[PDB]
RNA sequence: CGCUCAUAGCGACGCUGCUUUUUGAUCCUUCGAUGUCGGCUCUUCUUAUCAUUGUGAAGCAGAAUUCACAAAGUGUUGGAUUGUUCACCCACUAACAAGGAACGUGAGCUGGGUUUAGACCGUCGUGAGACAGGUUAGUUUUACCCUACUGUUGUCAAUUGUUUGCGUAAUAGUAGCAUGAUUUAGUACGAGAGGAACUGUCAUGCCGGAUCACUGGUCUGUAGGUUUAUUUGACAAAAUAGUGACCUGCCGCUACCAUCCGUUGGAUAAUGGCUGAACGCCUCUAAGUCAGAAUCCAUUCUAGAAAC
RNA sequence: CUAUGACUCUCUUAAGGUAGCCAAAUGCCUCGUCAUCUAAUUAGUGACGCGCAUGAAUGGAUCAAUGAGAUUCCCACUGUC
């Protein structure tokens, strides 16, 4: 497959990297890093985390353009 | 009419081949005899794609469709999709559906005017499906089961259900779909109707173990 | 203590048994490919330098698989192959007791190729310095005749000639400027034919593109990555002994029976790990290319849009300050001997193979780049991080 | 037995459930657990536990369930595992829990499968694929 | 403390043991497994062969020999050979290590034999496998005995399952339709195997025979005709059942 | 016996051998001391070959099985019970063959047992005590010597004048083995039930040799953050808590926990044949010759000789 | 009813194992048998008990609390694997 969005943040998951995780509720998630996996496990919202692109998206820093190149 | 085929000597050929009112999807995982034989019997008119969906052997019950729309899973590859698009002439909406909480084949049985579903499926997804196929989707399930595309095999003129289905349920189904039902089961080792066969209003590809008597019944129901 | 085994399926292979450090750092063996191929399309070998790895997405094209045409992520080793200078020809005649070296002809046209030849190729106490010491013709005409005679000799005699070639290491980013010299045996044609071709190539260089193709298999030879004196568990792969821990642990328990009052040449034991030759055969190759500098700006890692945006195959920050590819490289499929800046010699396959994956043409899609040092694809990555800015650093901006 | 798949057998999917692995029954049957006794198609080594990735046929026993099934070695299929694995795609998938299903010796699931079924498994066993809700 | 060798604590011999207890003292002797039986049957083989050792034991497992003091307190004599004979004659057989194993097997054998003689499945008269029969007999529950005869026990077993299930305790009769050319060979297999009656042989017509055999033997019969002939063979019931077998009560 | 039929396969009553993987027999060595049992670990060797290779018999139609030869090249498992070898079961498997090496392997381990002293019970004994009966608790010392092996320098004290380069390659080692699926094919075969094979294709088990682009582990990078107790007056920033703890974590190292790769000629055995006598015919054999094994030897791969 | 042997007789040597208990730290045979616990149990437990060679202050049976005592099982945890 081709490039995908992270489903925790809004990072570029290129097709050679990251981790896919499938829940029992039949939902799936990419994860650019283990760092974000950990966060997910914890239940720390990405709207807290300034490293995340959803934070940047919702507090306006023009991060959506670099996520579509 | 009923034609006995087997995909790598497996009697469950309904999961490796999709038959619809128009168009046909065929799986490929090194099954050379099957690919050519399905071209020799459709209607010398209905084309074939010979293309995997989600890189998987299953195709017949990973996708659902009629002639006015086609449903694909969220995990389907773009390249694969392109091929499908190419192979299906412009009279149909080839839409990759955004439903990942259930499959687009085991959980959906459909014909050209009505459809069947999970009673579980999200609302938005259902709506999308309705828009695509151009048919009345309504929430109903066969007894003892929540999957319908596993245990029901619908066409326009006829339809099947699994042999444990109660009479009342069957009646209800008939009322809803406006399609004549029958409790006969292909193979007779398998409970599923969708596993052993996919069907069409003109033709029917069926499992190898399926009995001579059994095939007659199915033929009758669809009026082949 | 009844017997009672049955078995212990032998740990390690004894076809590598002496398990010591390799002498030749480049890689070398008695074996080249068999003779009488085609003259100069078969120059037989070359010498690269390994410059990291990347992954690379491509379309598979085997029949009968799960999906014939589908994207797969195969790793890929990238080796710089700066053009090799030929600088000599060696006649090399068959005899009863071997193939002794007959006569050697060196190129008198350039002396600077021997001023490339610096240290490890000349030690009269040398050290990033050539004092100028090379023995050739300084007799103008008389010497010339001698050379000619020598050449004639090596044409006459039932030989298989080889050309003394060397690499351009001064061209690379590496700190050494002492040129690695390896003979590459010339195949094809008559002996005479070979010799006259060899002579021609003296003043000139040869490229990796000339020797190897982009889809053909390569045998990569080089000394393996050094792990030093290691124990029997890492070196041979025997089971750890039991217990939370008892009076050893990382040991073969028993090293032998009584009655042979000696201990076997064949029984695992802690000496050295990992600096010995070896020759990984049948490496598919994907690209033999060169990025932005020469070979077009469009085809630097594949043309823009499909085949990905245009850029060097260098990841961001190069290859982990262990290189940065700027001369013609060679994308061998996953993993070859040695670290991230070791001189690998490359040989053509001893037998030319025509099975699956030798004749299979293959076309890349994405050669991707580092996102633990960035976010991939260079400028985009830079842009993305810029927006983020910094709260955590070693500076809170109080 | 059977196996009839697919056409190779995958494209291996990593050791995850050794023997003595308890996993979820994820199937409409009496079983809640499935203790893995051994895995079909395991030629040994010498102190190496047989292991089941995904789509492995697994001789198992119901540790906890209804007593009509218990105390009885029985054939099952590992349908998803918590231990991650690399696919063709490139991506590494892993699931929320270790889980199997009940089946005939030929690989015929008679119930309908609960939870995600894992694409590899679907590719392998046709019956399993049929009875899956979610293959993703 | 630590020795260079074992202390040696094994006197276990694996030959058969014949036990006789008298005067509050157990006496044993080393004989062979087959020879004791022979002796008790009345077949001579001298005392040299039947006895593996000619000295009287207290315990053959422990290897404790009986003293003259003890021997004379029980039998009224201290001569060991004579005592051995007595032990052999009036004493009962005792299981050694080997014999224990045999004992385990024995029960299995008995059940296999006694149960599989006469029965058919409920509804109609057809042959069926031994495993099923065994299961049936377990359901109703039966305990085999070496003190009773096997034949006797068969009757008992069938008694239980005549009350519970529909079974066949007697013979049945078959009718085969053989060809003239290919049937001769078949006939010669069948003739010594079971009783042939109503044998009507023709040249212009097909050969007809009728048999007398138990309910489980039909399968055996039909099968051997097909592979020997190399064609299908018509099996018909002359009677569904007939008297005698275990119905006459032997 | 094997419907028939001594020897397809078995084989009475007999007889002839071999082996030292049984237990005895004996007492030759060892009692100023050869550490007993089993297990784990590891290597090598044997063939009396369980599987795999090539073959030949069969009561070999097919599938399946049994019998024999060349073959020891490669494999020969996970477990419950027991100190147990042995035993018996469950499960996998192509197969789960038998064996040796001081009953291989205690300065390799363990010490479960045997096998000291404490103690309990049973039987015996007046008793002290006995038990080759059961139970429970009970120190496992020393290599730094020599050789052997693994690797490492170094002398070839002319390395053939010195230092050095590119090579050669004697000799030694040597690795890939095996499976499933599918096409073949529901074809051959068969009355049907059932049900092949050669080649091709795709995957896998075990083994081996590498590697680290990915994923996962690791974290003294004491890299950044969090936070506990204390200390520096507070803030701040530090320290101490032998790295205070926790989260994240590159570089690196590493994992069938990830990835890549693992060749082709000749000569034979078994056997099947050829031409062909001796023996007018005959005959694979005597002269001669052909095919042919997972064999062997090279190729390849590892080392590189008081060898060039 | 020949099983079982109350009963009777006699002998050794005074009487002849009562209530209980048990393959028990006491049972050779023995990996006893039956049930249960396991996929599988020479283990464990509950029953049976002509008990080689249990048994009444040589104390028998029972047993709360306690046990750096012995044994078996399951849950959790776990680089034991």
């Amino acid at each position: 497959m081709k490039t995908s969005l992270c489903n925790y943040s809004e990072f570029k998951i290129y097709p050679a990297r990251g981790m896919k995780f499938v829940r029992g509720d039949s939902k799936v998630f990419h994860f650019i890093n283990t760092k974000v996996e950990s966060l997910f496990f914890r239940k720390i919202n990405p709207r807290d985390i300034r490293w995340s692109m959803v934070y940047r998206r919702i507090y306006k820093n023009t991060t959506t353009d670099v996520s579509a190149k | 009419m009923a034609t006995r085929l087997q995909y790598e000597n497996s009697c469950d050929v309904g999961v490796f081949l999709k038959l619809t009112n128009k168009y046909c999807l065929v799986g490929q995982c090194g099954s050379k005899q099957f690919l050519h034989t399905v071209e020799n019997r459709l209607a010398d008119h209905i084309p074939v794609v010979e293309t995997s969906i989600a890189g998987t052997r299953i195709v017949g019950r990973l996708s659902a469709g009629n002639k006015n729309g086609l449903l694909l899973p969220n995990t389907c590859t773009d390249q694969e999709l392109q091929q499908i698009r190419n192979s299906l002439p412009d009279d149909v909406v080839v839409q990759r559906i955004e439903e990942k909480f259930s499959a687009l084949g085991n959980c959906i049985a459909t014909n050209d005017y009505v459809a069947l579903v999970h009673p579980d499926i999200d609302r938005e997804t259902e709506e999308i499906i309705a828009d695509v196929l151009g048919v009345e989707v309504f929430r109903q399930t066969v007894s003892g089961n929540v999957l319908v595309g596993t245990y029901c095999a619908l066409t326009n003129q006829g339809a099947l259900v699994h042999p444990m289905t109660s009479i009342a349920d069957q009646d209800e189904l008939s009322s809803l779909l406006q399609v004549p039902l029958v409790a006969g089961t292909v193979n007779r080792g398998n409970e599923c109707v969708a596993a052993g066969c996919v069907v069409n209003d003109w033709t029917a590809i069926v499992g190898a173990d399926t009995t001579a008597t059994e095939i007659s019944v199915i033929e009758s129901i669809f009026a082949l | 203590m009844s017997h009672r085994k049955f078995e212990a399926p032998r740990h390690g292979n004894l076809g590598f048994r002496p398990r010591k450090r390799a002498a030749r750092h480049q890689g070398k063996v008695k074996s080249f490919p068999k003779d009488d191929r085609t003259q100069k399309v078969h120059l037989t070998a070359f010498m690269g330098y390994k410059a990291g790895m990347t992954h690379v997405v491509r379309d598979l094209e085997k029949p009968g698989s799960k999906m014939h045409k589908k994207e797969i992520v195969e790793a890929v080793t990238i080796i710089e192959c700066p053009p090799m200078y030929i600088v000599g020809l060696v006649g090399y005649v068959e005899t009863a007791q071997g193939l002794k070296t007959y006569k050697t002809v060196w190129a008198q046209h350039l002396s600077d190729n021997f001023r490339r030849r610096l240290y490890k190729n000349w030690y009269k106490s040398k050290s990033k310095k050539a004092f100028t010491k090379y023995v050739k013709q300084y007799e103008t005409e008389e010497g010339k005749k001698s050379i000619e005679a020598s050449l004639q000799a090596i044409k006459k005699r039932c030989s298989v000639v080889r050309v003394i070639a060397h690499t351009q290491v001064h061209k690379l980013k590496l700190t050494q400027k002492k040129a690695h010299v390896l003979e590459i045996q010339v195949n094809g044609g008559s002996i005479v034919e070979k010799v006259n071709f060899a002579v021609a190539n003296f003043e000139k260089t040869v490229n990796v593109t000339g020797v190897f193709a982009e889809n053909e298999l390569i045998d990569v030879i080089g000394v393996t990555k050094g792990k030093g004196f290691n124990g029997v568990i890492k070196r041979w792969g025997v089971r750890k002994l039991p217990r939370k821990t008892h009076k050893g642990l990382r040991k073969v328990a028993c090293i032998g029976a009584w009655h042979p009052s000696r201990v076997s040449t064949t029984v695992p034991r802690a000496g050295q790990l990992g600096y010995h030759h070896r020759v990984e055969r049948n490496k598919k190759i994907y690209r033999i290319g060169q990025a932005q500098p020469e070979d077009g700006k469009q085809i630097s890692t594949g043309k823009t849009e499909f085949d990905l945006t245009e850029k060097t195959i260098n990841p961001m920050g190069g290859f982990a300050h262990y290189g940065m590819v700027k001369h013609e490289f060679l994308m061998l499929k996953g993993c070859v001997a040695g670290p991230r800046k070791r001189a690998l010699t490359l040989r053509k396959s001893i037998t030319t193979q025509t099975g699956r994956a030798a004749l299979e043409k293959i076309t890349l899609k994405f050669i991707d780049t580092s996102s633990k040092f960035g976010h991939g694809l260079h400028q985009t990555a830079e842009d993305k991080t810029k927006y983020f800015g910094v709260k955590k650093s070693r500076s809170t901006k109080a | 037995m059977s196996k009839a798949q697919a056409v190779g057998s995958n494209y291996r999917v990593s050791l995850g459930l050794p023997v003595g692995a308890v996993m979820n029954s994820a199937d409409n049957s009496g079983a809640k657990n499935l203790y893995v006794i051994a895995v079909k198609g395991i030629k040994g080594r010498l102190n190496r536990l047989p292991s089941a990735g995904v789509g492995d046929m697994v001789m198992a026993t119901v540790k906890k369930g209804k007593p009509e099934l218990r105390k009885k070695v029985c054939t099952g299929l590992v349908v998803r595992q918590r231990k991650h694995w690399k696919r063709k795609d490139g991506v590494y998938i892993y699931f929320e829990d270790n889980a199997g299903v009940m089946c005939n010796p030929k690989g015929e699931v008679k119930g309908n499968i609960l939870g995600p079924v894992a694409k590899e498994c679907s590719d392998l066993w046709p019956k399993v694929a049929t009875n899956a809700g979610t293959i993703v | 403390m630590s020795i260079f060798t074992p202390t040696n604590q094994i006197r276990l011999t694996n030959v058969a043991v014949v036990r006789m207890k008298r005067a509050g003292k157990r006496f044993e002797i080393a004989c062979y497994k087959n020879k004791v039986v022979g002796w008790r049957s009345g077949v001579e083989k001298d005392l040299d062969e039947v006895l593996q050792t000619h000295s009287v034991f207290v315990n053959v497992s422990k290897g404790q020999v009986a003293k003259k003091e003890d021997l004379i307190s029980a039998f009224g004599t201290d001569d060991q050979t004579e005592i051995c004979k007595q032990i052999l004659t009036k004493g009962e057989v005792q299981v050694s290590d080997k014999e224990r194993h045999t004992q385990l097997e024995q029960m299995f054998r008995d059940i296999a034999t006694i149960v599989a003689d006469k029965c058919v499945n409920p509804e109609t008269k057809r042959p069926y496998t031994v495993i099923l029969i065994e299961r049936a007999m377990k359901d109703i529950h039966y305990s085999v005995k070496t003190n009773k005869s096997t034949k006797q026990q068969a009757l008992e077993v069938i008694k239980q399952l005549k009350e519970k299930m529909k079974i066949e305790r007697a013979h049945m009769r078959l009718r085969f339709i053989l060809p003239v050319n290919e049937g001769k060979k078949l006939k010669e297999k069948l003739k010594p195997l079971i009783k042939v009656i109503e044998s009507e042989d023709y040249g212009q017509q097909l050969e007809i025979v009728c048999l007398i055999d138990p309910g489980c033997f039909r399968e055996i019969d039909e099968l051997i005709k097909k592979e020997t002939k190399g064609k299908g063979s018509l099996e018909v019931l002359n009677l569904k059942d007939v008297e005698e077998g275990d119905e006459k009560f032997e």
